[PDB]
């Protein structure tokens, strides 16, 4: 890389991270996307 | 554009967060919610607008093959810009 | 040499199927509706069986779609309407049969478009 | 041989020579033969009657110009809305002749195949295949049991109705100390995909209309 | 017989009647010939050339969409010849088309790309810069990106011939020719949404269903709208237990292949407000998500405290015929009758007792027969959007004669208008209105009374009025004898079914005899408030959606909707069609018959039916054409109906018929479904606001 | 290069994956562009095939140099959108060289 | 037709008696199963299930489909007494983990909405 | 209120089917005069091809009794709706 830089961008990481498994900063799955169907909210209204 | 719940979790870019009651958040607690902090919408709005001087313009990316699919734009209404539907580069037509 | 069996044919005890997916199993027997987003007829050319659809959940982790039912991608093409129908008794399923729906021919004339005295006169090209 | 790079070229000798072995296989054996066809490349089928298996699969491996020495292969395929929906295929292969013939006929979940181990002994682990997958069973074959699948499998996979995941999946229980088996959940559910095109690819397989 | 003429397709010979096409005699031997412009319910445009194809000692290729066989034709279809025009009419029409594929919802159901990889080559060589197009604002609804047009101007089409409307149109010539409005318009009408279906590219699509998914990931669920009485077949797409779109199913003799933008794009009203949990009445006065175990001991608890005339249901417009049986048992069980609707429906004379008094039974199939059609006091325009398709396609086709009697509303197709008083009615029959004579030299007259009307408080005389006049063409040999003339138009999915059932039209018995405990199953129509009950009334409200009936309930007991149910519901021609399950009730919702069977081991009074058979099995006994699935019966015994119909005489009123929806703004939003989705909502602030209001990026 | 992500989810993708470890979710963005909402791998239903990047349109899903992502849970190696994008991020500078290397193969 | 090759039996009475003496070899065979196996049930509860999966093939009357249903239990039988199979396939029949699932409407109305 | 109160009755007949004559010379001849006798008593005539003719009468409490009007004369019918009635 010292003869042959790489390309520079501005999102690429400044600060390589090595594998994190097994510590605090593990990767941990979720779901991305909102949620589905809404539901209906019953009225603080009371009358009866 | 990372802001937080008042809960205290980060939002990600698809806009996804967990309620205030949501028992699915424990997964976080001890570890850390991985968050990309680069968003592309953000990114995309800072580049600037290319002012051309033809009616139609093409655009494929940059890179020539390592762009995306070639994609002729029209510029003939002047009250908006023109976007890539691939890239999202905005172009407008000069002075005209 | 032969033998002469009579009875219904019923294969249900020797498939391997559970009796919770023999019995309360509605298979549907149908030719596919046509994709009216093209105008292709090829997939209506067959008569298909399914079943009907059962709950899916988002799956706790990664909100994948969970399923419990063993049927839920089974899908089978017959040549006739009474070939599905004969494999859906020997197999013991409950079933529905929906008639094939063909399109009714039509008259088609252009020069129906230019008209003397007719409402079909196209006011456009 | 043509100056079509793309295209596979034709083998018109090798066409004609089949045809003619296939009527001769036809005028020899007329009580068990149902078809004769040959492809466009070049494999000749003999559909029999279920019947004529032993005689059929004998006279091609014994007579002097068939030698059909070797199996090469013995597989049934599912056909659910024939009414004999299994067809049990013979992949045959003659090294004095250098030739290659197909035998086929049918069967259903109640009719019993002879079993062609008396002919090939290749045939004998064929057969447990088929039964094991297909549920057909053979007759008079000297050990029909299970060779794939686990066992006390109920079922037979590869019919076209049997589900791609089964009814049951296997975990460990801490509670019995072994492995149970349980109805079968999955935590993502196969994704099936509708890929035929609503139109016609070749025309010279249409059929007629009903 | 002998008009056939006979001509061959690649040497099959086929007989077909003289001015079939070479397109259509192609069709009978089975083959589809490739097209682009053509559509057999447009006129022929024949435009596009994809379909030319060689004609034996032929020298010249014939457009096979626009050509009348001769005579003694060998149709060539895969001659060489025939394919090389297919292979350069391809190479035109994606000289200009945009590099879209990936961007393009059209992607993947597209007759461009199934065409090109069938007909088409397989490579390019053009080697030029291509067209860009400006793109439209034509309605929330329908997405413009006109780059991808291929010029076919089946929408141009469509909208003049179907939709009968004229904004769009070709402007420019040449390769500048350009498909829109010129001006700025939104093409909103009851059927716009229809031009993306018949659109073959890109170039028109949903902006509700924009990215969301590719057709192969789609699992088709064929069902039946509900939005409406006439019971238009779709197609209900889902990926993972999600409904993704709406889209129509072919039937010949109802909605054809069309659909109304409600039936279109009111699906995502299922994925809002929804009732996910059964409710109860804390102590405070608010109400509590709670399990079904309490939920249904309150329920069952105060049910076995009342009998008889105390317990009173109503049933909603998007009912099932399932959760009906099993509600009416349920409170035939505790001896009551007072099973009403929403709906009010004269019960004067016959009433419910025949059929024929309250059904479609001309069909709407048939309504390509008629000769003259009487509307009254009906928009059929919006009450059935694909009723009032068919009725323009024989005004267009059959030269049929349409009056009206009501409002001066649009039909898209124009109509004698003879007045807006009922008066008018009694004229008609006395013979002094000079339409009296077109009725009675029609040979195969038909009579239109809408359910709309009958909802005034002088519906029992315009019912006796109308079928007056019905009676006196049928008395006269005029009629052809086997034709029926008197024609009811429902606009309540639920409407025929509930009358099939013996249900009680409207809610005259529940004021009359105010209930202690009442069942809201699905009626958010606001029919019967608070005010119009005694001080503690026990409401129990059973639905899918909260809007009205909801926040005035007692108890909450979620049900499931029409695409996640296999039920049944009788169209207004009185045929029976079933829905099938979807996608599965969301949360703790359960299918709608099953909350009654349960609410019934718990009251004690068990009903005899625990499967969906069963209780099919059940409907059949209570009205056999209730299980007669795609079949219309007939209601015969109209002399009768029309004798009891005069024993009572009551006087019309003075007020003007008008129908309750007499704008587009009107037709978008009129049920719990519909007033849920966002789609309508953003139809409806469109065509009232402005058309330019509303406006989106539309890069892709 | 500008920071848009390349993924325009046209889901071909997902329709290829021999072992249908990519799921894939999609919406109109806040300005109107077509991105996805869910992109998930499941690595422990992935081959390794690259189907996936020979049947991209525009380079944005790839397989990069890295052969030591080994994990201690299961759960550590189902990918959502974010690690995919944090990946590419992290190894931007390396996919990119590569990608020149054999793009003209390609 | 109703001539069709037979399997074994050429009448429900042949049938029958192949179907009696397979379950004179499942009988004599639990007490050792329980034993080579080392199962925790008691050779009545063993017992009682060859008589359960016995019972539920009741109906049947064709010939033919209980040639293959005794096919199948010899088959079955041959895996078990020749060790075959393993302590777990043995028990694979008790689905002893396998938590009660209800049969009464009410209660399958309260957890989903399988019918 | 009441106990065994006729609440309806149901007739179900074919439209075309020969051993249905009877009850369809019964509606066209007898059924104004029945509905004028009893304005309150829902009498509910359903037509269905194939189907047996069959009479449904339903009492107070859900209770149903079906009388079979098979090959039945239009006074044989008109005795099964008397018989029905009044009881
Ligand atoms: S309409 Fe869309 S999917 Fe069809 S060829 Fe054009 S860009 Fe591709
Ligand atoms: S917009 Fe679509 S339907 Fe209209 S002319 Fe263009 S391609 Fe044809
Ligand atoms: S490399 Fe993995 S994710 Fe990509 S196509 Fe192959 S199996 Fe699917
Ligand atoms: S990664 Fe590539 S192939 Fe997959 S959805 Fe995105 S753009 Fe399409
Ligand atoms: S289909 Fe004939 S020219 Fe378009
Ligand atoms: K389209
Ligand atoms: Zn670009």
């Amino acid at each position: 890389p010292t003869v042959k830089p790489p390309t520079a961008r501005k999102f690429i990481w400044t600060n390589h991270k090595f594998n994190l498994s097994g510590t605090p900063q593990q990767y941990v799955p979720y779901s991305t996307t909102r949620k589905k169907i809404q539901e209906w909210v019953p009225p603080s209204t009371p009358y009866k | 554009g990372v802001r937080t719940s008042p809960t205290g979790e980060k939002v990600t870019h698809t806009g996804q967060v967990y309620d205030d009651g949501d028992y699915r958040k424990v997964r976080f607690v001890g570890r850390q919610k991985e968050v990309n902090e680069n968003f592309a919408i953000d990114l995309i709005a800072e580049q600037p607008v290319s002012q051309v001087g033809s009616r139609v313009i093409s655009c494929d990316g940059g890179g020539g093959a390592l762009g995306h699919p070639r994609v002729y734009i029209n510029l003939d209404k002047e009250t908006k810009t023109g976007t890539c539907g691939y890239c999202g580069l905005q172009f407008r037509q000069q002075h005209h | 040499q032969l033998i002469t069996v009579d009875e219904k044919l019923d294969i249900t005890t020797i498939t391997g199927v559970p009796e919770e997916h023999i019995k309360t199993r509605k298979a549907r027997i149908f030719v596919p509706a046509r994709n009216n987003m093209q105008s292709g007829v090829n997939n209506t050319k067959k008569w298909k069986m399914e079943f009907d659809t059962r709950e899916r959940w988002e799956n706790p982790l990664m909100g994948w779609a969970s399923t419990a039912d063993p049927l839920s991608n089974l899908v089978l093409t017959f040549s006739t309407k009474e070939d599905a129908v004969a494999f859906a008794e020997k197999n013991g399923w409950s079933y529905d049969v929906e008639e094939r729906k063909v399109p009714k021919p039509k008259s088609k004339s252009y020069g129906a478009n230019f008209s003397w005295n007719k409402r079909t006169r196209v006011s456009t090209k | 041989a043509d100056t079509r790079p793309t295209v596979r070229p034709r083998n018109d000798v090798a066409h004609k020579q089949l045809s003619a072995f296939g009527e001769y296989v036809a005028e020899i054996l007329p009580k068990y033969v149902q078809q004769v066809q040959v492809s466009c490349f070049n494999e000749l089928e003999i559909c029999i009657h279920p019947d004529g298996v032993i005689p059929v699969l004998t006279f091609l491996r014994d007579h002097s110009n068939a030698q059909f020495k070797s199996l090469a292969d013995l597989t049934a395929v599912d056909i659910p809305t024939r009414q004999n929906r299994f067809e049990i295929v013979y992949n045959l292969l003659s090294l004095r002749f250098n030739s290659r013939i197909r035998v086929k006929t049918y069967t259903d979940e109640l009719t019993p195949i002879e079993s062609s181990v008396p002919v090939y002994k290749a045939a004998n682990w064929y057969e447990r295949e088929i039964w094991d997958m297909f549920g057909v069973f053979f007759a008079n074959h000297p050990d029909l049991r299970r060779i794939l699948t686990d066992y006390g499998f109920e079922g037979h996979p590869f019919r076209k109705d049997f589900p791609l995941s089964g009814y049951v999946e296997l975990r460990y229980d801490d509670e019995v100390k072994r492995v149970v088996a349980e109805p079968v959940e999955l935590a993502q559910e196969f994704r099936k995909f509708d890929l035929n095109s609503p139109w016609e690819a070749f025309p010279a397989y249409r059929q007629p209309p009903e | 017989a002998s008009n056939l003429i006979e001509v061959f397709v690649d040497g099959q010979s086929v007989m077909v009647e003289p001015g079939t096409t070479v397109l259509q005699a192609c069709e009978k031997v089975g083959m589809q010939i490739p097209r682009f412009c053509y559509h057999e319910r447009l006129s022929v445009a024949g435009n596009c050339r994809m379909c030319l194809v060689e004609i034996e000692k032929a020298p010249k290729v014939v457009a096979a969409c626009a050509m009348p066989v001769m005579k003694g034709w060998n149709i060539l279809t895969n001659s060489e010849k025939t394919k090389k025009a297919r292979e350069g009419v391809m190479e035109f029409l994606l000289a200009n088309h945009p590099l879209d594929c990936p961007i393009c919802d059209q992607g993947g159901e597209c007759d461009l790309q199934d065409q090109s990889m069938m007909f088409g080559s397989d490579r390019s060589r053009f080697l030029e810069g291509k067209r860009a197009v400006e793109d439209k604002n034509i309605g929330p609804l329908v997405k413009t990106i006109m780059t991808r047009c291929i010029q076919c101007t089946r929408c141009i089409r469509f909208a003049s011939e179907i939709a009968g409307v004229d904004d769009l149109g070709t402007t420019g010539r040449g390769n500048d020719m350009q498909v829109g409005t010129y001006i700025e318009k939104m093409f909103m009408s009851e059927l716009s949404g229809n031009i993306i279906d018949i659109c073959p590219v890109g170039a028109l699509t949903s902006k509700p269903y924009a990215f969301t998914a590719r057709p192969w990931e789609t699992r088709k669920t064929e069902s039946i709208d509900v939005m409406d009485a006439v019971g238009s077949n779709i197609v209900v797409s889902t990926r993972t237990g999600e409904v993704m779109r709406i889209l129509p199913r072919m039937h010949e003799d109802i909605n054809e292949e069309w659909i109304s933008d409600k039936t279109r794009f009111a699906y995502d009203g299922l994925k809002r407000q929804r009732l996910t949990e059964p409710m109860v009445r804390n102590e405070k006065g608010l109400l509590t998500h709670t399990t079904w175990e309490d939920a249904l001991s309150r329920v069952a608890g105060m049910l076995q405290s009342f009998q008889g005339n105390d317990v009173a249901a109503i049933a909603g417009g998007l009912v099932d015929a399932e959760a009906l049986i099993a509600l009416k048992d349920l409170l035939n069980r505790v001896d009551s009758d007072t099973l009403c609707t929403e709906e009010v429906f004269p019960t004067a004379g016959a009433g419910t007792d025949l059929r024929s008094n309250y059904l479609l039974n001309t069909t709407i199939a048939g309504v390509e027969e008629a000769d003259v059609v009487l509307l009254v006091g009906t928009n059929p325009r919006f009450e059935a959007p694909l009723f009032n398709a068919r009725i323009r396609k024989s005004w267009l086709h059959n030269d049929l004669k349409v009056a009206l009697i009501g409002s001066p509303v649009d039909l898209t197709y124009r109509y004698d208008h003879l007045g807006d008083s009922p008066k008018i009615l009694q004229d008609i029959a006395s013979g002094s209105h000079p339409f009296s004579q077109v009725l009675q030299e029609a040979k195969k007259p038909m009579v239109i009374l809408g359910s709309s009307a009958l909802q005034r408080n002088d519906g029992a005389a315009i019912l006796a009025a109308v079928s007056n006049i019905a009676q006196k063409i049928r008395t006269s040999s005029g009629v052809t004898g086997d034709w029926k003339v008197m024609n009811i138009l429902h606009r309540i999915a639920s409407q025929v079914a509930a009358l099939d059932l013996g249900y009680k039209p409207g809610v005259e018995a529940i004021q009359k005899n105010p209930p202690k405990m009442l069942f809201l199953l699905g009626a958010d129509g606001g029919c019967i408030t608070r005010q119009d009950l005694p001080k503690d009334c026990f409401i129990v409200y059973q639905g899918h959606h909260g809007d009205v009936g909801a926040p005035i309930a007692d108890v909450i007991l979620p049900g499931a909707a029409y695409t996640e149910k296999s039920a049944t519901y009788v169209n207004t021609e009185g045929r029976a069609q079933q829905t099938k399950v979807a996608v599965t009730p969301p949360g703790l919702a359960r299918e709608d018959w099953k909350i009654i069977r349960a609410l019934s081991e718990i009251a004690g009074m068990t009903l005899p039916y625990d499967t969906l058979d069963q209780v099919r099995n059940r409907l059949e006994e209570v009205s056999p054409n209730l299980v007669r699935y795609d079949d219309v019966e007939g209601a015969n015994y109209f002399q009768q109906a029309s004798e009891l119909s005069k024993l009572v005489n009551q006087q019309l009123l003075a007020d003007p018929l008008v129908p309750p929806q007499l704008t587009i703004k009107d037709f978008y939003m009129t049920d719990s479904i519909s007033r849920a989705s966002q789609t309508m909502a953003k139809c409806v602030k469109a065509v009232t606001e402005g058309a330019h209001a509303v406006e989106e990026p539309s890069i892709c | 290069p500008s920071g848009e992500e390349r993924c325009i989810a046209c889901k071909l993708c997902e329709a290829v994956c021999p072992a249908q470890a990519i799921t894939i979710e999609a919406e109109p963005r806040a300005d109107g562009s077509r991105r996805t909402t869910r992109y998930d791998i499941d690595m422990t239903k992935c081959i390794y095939c690259g189907f996936c990047q020979e049947a991209c349109p525009v380079d944005a899903i790839v397989e990069g140099p890295n052969f030591e992502f080994s994990t201690e849970t299961h759960e550590e190696l189902l990918y959502n959108k974010e690690k995919l994008l944090n990946n590419g991020d992290k190894w931007e500078a390396e996919i990119a060289a590569n990608i020149q290397a054999d793009y003209l193969y390609r | 037709s109703t001539s069709v090759k037979p399997i074994f039996s050429r009448d429900m009475n042949e049938a029958k008696r192949r179907v009696r003496e397979l379950y004179r070899a499942w009988y004599r065979e639990v007490p050792n199963t329980v034993h080579l196996f080392q199962l925790d049930i008691s050779v009545k509860q063993g017992r009682d299930k060859v008589r359960e999966m016995f019972k539920k093939n009741a109906h049947i009357t064709d010939p033919r489909v209980v040639d293959l249903l005794v096919i199948k239990g010899k088959m079955e039988l041959e895996e078990t007494i020749k060790v075959w199979k393993q302590r777990t396939h043995v028990m694979r029949f008790f689905h002893e983990t396998e938590a009660p699932r209800p049969k009464d409407f009410l209660s399958k109305f309260y957890v989903g909405h399988d019918p | 209120r009441g106990k065994l109160g006729l609440r309806e009755i149901r007739i179900h007949l074919c439209q075309r089917s020969p051993g249905s004559q009877g009850v369809r010379d019964f509606i066209e001849k007898r059924y104004v005069e029945l509905k004028k006798a009893n304005p309150d008593l829902p009498i509910l005539i359903r037509e269905c091809s194939d189907v047996q003719p069959k009479l449904w009468a339903r009492y107070a409490f859900g209770q149903e009794k079906n009388v079979s009007l098979n090959n039945f004369s239009a006074d044989q019918v008109t005795r099964a709706l008397e018989n029905v009635l009044s009881s």
